[PDB]
RNA sequence: CGAAGGUGUGCUGUGAGGCAUGCUGGAGGUAUCAGAAGUGCGAAUGCUGACAUAAGUAACGAUAAAGCGGGUGAAAAGCCCGCUCGCCGGAAGACCAAGGGUUCCUGUCCAACGUUAAUCGGGGCAGGGUGAGUCGACCCCUAAGGCGAGGCCGAAAGGCG
RNA sequence: CCCGGCGAGGGGAGUGAAAAAGAACCUGAAACCGUGUACGUACAAGCAGUGGGAGCACGCUGGCGUGUGACUGCGUACC
RNA sequence: UCUGUUUACCAGGUCAGGUCCGGAAGGAAGCAGCCAAGGCAGA
């Protein structure tokens, strides 16, 4: 049984992300929890907080046990990027990037 | 600091004396914008309020942030009651664990002076 | 370093201001093509 | 006293209208 | 000094191979606390190799 | 000059309340009426401490369009349609079927 | 009893194409023969929008400089408090005019803004704050200069006084 | 109701014909960026395709479709 | 096996408070506190 969590808009490029979210593809959660916290990153944290919800669900929701899951499927897509202005010398500006990314993490226990 | 034991304590404490037709008239300044009906039934939500804190175990007592949703469901199970009831209880003790600690920091006279009641737009009540 | 614009108030009113557009013919020419172009601010006051 | 009552009304109250 | 023509999507993923985290495999379970730990740094409690170094 | 006005009994022509009779308790401006046990939606409400409501699930009536109801002539037992006549200086209404004055 | 469009697949024409149907979609389409075109796009250092690349690279704005304990807090290199340390000191201090217009002070908040984090801010929301017979403006007076009743001047507007 | 910071964001419940209608809201194309599955690729030289063509995977009923394409003939984009 | 102390709900008993059924008589599930009991120790 699949069960899902969604960090969505997070200031984060995908690609940092993605580099933390592969440690753990196809973990055992808990190892997968240890994993995460003594990684070194910001994505690091968000993450995290992601996987720790997305176990939440599955018991509360549907009361499944925490020691049977696996991480199944693990992904990182890019989100709205919100456009800003860095000024430069001689008067020419350049438009920015600050990135979003939409963190999905899906966990069964099969 | 300020604990569930100490809203324990203020709560067997204001369970004995408290009324809402004495505590709604000591105040007209709220009684004018806040309708003068809103108080409470006190005897009821403050003997669910002594139900829901003594059936809490000592270091969740003590400790308020421990409570999570097996705790809530446990709280409910075991005074016989509504785990929405316990979370606005728990969430009255965080406003109330907050103004004990804006009380701490800033002095009595500078707590009970800078709090505000407030109107979205100020035609009356909207 | 010194920059075009060095701003004083009364430089300001007593060039484009109101009175100073109600001056002359062509001030109140400016004047009207800015009424029928539905100008939000004639002039500069205040 | 004086911390009794900012205590006592300050609590009966805001527990009231928030 | 600048690109003349665009690198692929092949070439920009072949660059990136190498930046490919390393897992933290080791995780130090102390005696006393049985707090999982970095090795050689002290727990979240302040416990190191059975002893309470740190109250804190 | 208003067909349906309030307080008349009117039968539910159209939707999922067709057929159904009620009373009108009042009519807003869009050309929207609002019957008795007719149309009710099922509202979920945020707990307002200030006005002392509860949240919850509470059922209340929905706006329904006003071509969607008609005055209900309780003579022939069915739905019927008005029309305006002058009967001494007054306007009135009237029924088509069987032309009398409400 | 599922239109336009979207998206696969199948069949068919010498081509531009056509026909059928799976999924999506949720109310419009249109044979036939005519008629009229803002009728077909890959280029124009074409225009607007969107997203790549270089690259997770260069950079984070004076080489005056930090360190430690404690506080708060989801989290503290940056906030607050304490002890040190270091820099300016004819300024990097204090008080105004010019210009700005609420940036002032207090609560409160951390999405965006701050080249990082933020519990902090000149950021967000709410409240509060500007007290004059003698300070300044207003006013009394003229400089340069402006405007100018009449007046002179000028196709007209206007020019000079 | 549940995780989270009395967040953002989510997952349930419920409304509704529909929530892959959730206010970042009809339809949701392409570039672009990912995750899974099949085959291929670490002794190999070039407008990357085309003619041939093994082997493998998958569909069918020992033969045919689809995907892939080791190796080899020819082959220096468009305007 | 005595004593020192630890373990929220989801091993047991007492189960205050409070809550369910009843007009009333009374029962009831059971949270906390306590004792078993399970961690870890002085012997
Ligand atoms: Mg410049
Ligand atoms: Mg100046
Ligand atoms: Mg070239
Ligand atoms: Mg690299
Ligand atoms: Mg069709
Ligand atoms: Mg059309
Ligand atoms: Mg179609
Ligand atoms: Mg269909
Ligand atoms: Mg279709
Ligand atoms: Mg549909
Ligand atoms: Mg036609
Ligand atoms: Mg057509
Ligand atoms: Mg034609
Ligand atoms: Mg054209
Ligand atoms: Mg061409
Ligand atoms: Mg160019
Ligand atoms: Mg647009
Ligand atoms: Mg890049
Ligand atoms: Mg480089
Ligand atoms: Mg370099
Ligand atoms: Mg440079
Ligand atoms: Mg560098
Ligand atoms: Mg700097
Ligand atoms: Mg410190
Ligand atoms: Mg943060
Ligand atoms: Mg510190
Ligand atoms: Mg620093
Ligand atoms: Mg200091
Ligand atoms: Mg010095
Ligand atoms: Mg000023
Ligand atoms: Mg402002
Ligand atoms: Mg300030
Ligand atoms: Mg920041
Ligand atoms: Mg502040
Ligand atoms: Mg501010
Ligand atoms: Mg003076
Ligand atoms: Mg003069
Ligand atoms: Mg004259
Ligand atoms: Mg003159
Ligand atoms: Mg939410
Ligand atoms: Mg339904
Ligand atoms: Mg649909
Ligand atoms: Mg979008
Ligand atoms: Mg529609
Ligand atoms: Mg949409
Ligand atoms: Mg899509
Ligand atoms: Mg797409
Ligand atoms: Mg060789
Ligand atoms: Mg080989
Ligand atoms: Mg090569
Ligand atoms: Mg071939
Ligand atoms: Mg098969
Ligand atoms: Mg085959
Ligand atoms: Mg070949
Ligand atoms: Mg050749």
């Amino acid at each position: 049984m699949e069960t899902i969590a969604k960090h969505r808009h997070a200031r984060s490029s995908a690609q940092k992300v993605r580099l933390v979210a592969d440690l753990i593809r196809g973990k055992k959660v808990s190892q997968a929890l240890d994993i995460l916290t003594y990684t070194n990153k910001k994505a690091a944290v968000l993450v995290k907080k992601v996987l720790e919800s997305a176990i939440a669900n599955a018991e509360h929701n549907d009361g499944a046990d925490i020691d049977d899951l696996k991480v199944t499927k693990i992904f990182v897509d890019e989100g709205p990027s919100m456009k800003r202005i860095m000024p430069r010398a001689k008067g020419r500006a350049d438009r920015i990037l600050k990135r979003t990314s939409h963190i999905t993490v899906v966990v069964s226990d099969r | 600091g300020f604990d569930l034991n100490d809203f324990l304590e203020q709560l067997r404490q204001m369970k004995n004396m408290g009324g809402x037709x004495x505590x709604x008239x000591x105040x007209x300044x709220x009684x004018x914008x806040x309708x003068x009906x809103x108080x409470x039934x006190d005897d009821k939500v403050l003997v669910r309020m002594e139900a829901i804190i003594n059936s809490m175990t000592m270091k969740e007592r003590a400790k308020p942030e421990i409570i999570k949703g097996s705790r809530k469901r446990r709280i409910a199970a075991g005074c016989g009651m509504q785990v929405q009831d316990v979370n606005r209880l728990l969430k009255q003790f965080d406003d109330m664990q907050r103004m004990m600690k804006k009380m701490k920091k800033g002095g009595x006279x500078x707590x009970x002076x800078x709090x505000x009641x407030x109107x979205x737009x100020x035609x009356x009540x909207x | 370093m010194k920059r075009t614009f060095q701003p004083s108030v009364l430089k300001r009113n007593r060039s484009h201001g109101f009175r100073a557009r109600m001056a002359t013919k062509n001030g109140r020419q400016v004047l009207a093509r800015r009424r029928a172009k539905g100008r939000a601010r004639l002039t500069v006051s205040k | 006293m004086k911390q009794s009552t900012l205590a006592l009304l300050l609590l009966l109250l805001l527990l009231t209208p928030v | 000094a600048v690109q003349q023509n665009k690198p692929t999507r092949s070439k920009r993923g072949m660059r990136r191979s190498h930046d490919a985290l390393t897992a933290v495999t080791s995780l130090s379970v102390d005696k006393t606390s049985g707090e999982k730990h970095l090795r050689h740094h002290i727990t979240a409690d302040g416990y190191y190799r059975g002893r309470k170094v740190i109250a804190k | 000059a208003a067909k349906i006005r309030r307080d008349d009994e009117v039968i539910v022509l159209t939707g999922k309340d067709k057929g159904k009779r009620g009373k009108v308790k009042n009519v807003l401006s869009s050309g929207k009426v609002i019957v008795e046990g007719i149309n009710l939606v099922k509202k979920h409400q945020k707990p307002v401490p200030a006005l002392n409501q509860p949240g919850g699930i509470v059922e209340k009536e929905a706006a329904i369009q006003v071509s969607n109801v008609a005055i209900f002539n309780a003579a022939t037992g069915k739905a019927d349609r008005v029309g305006f006549r002058f009967e001494d200086g007054k306007k009135v209404r009237f029924f088509k079927s069987n032309s009398e004055t409400i």
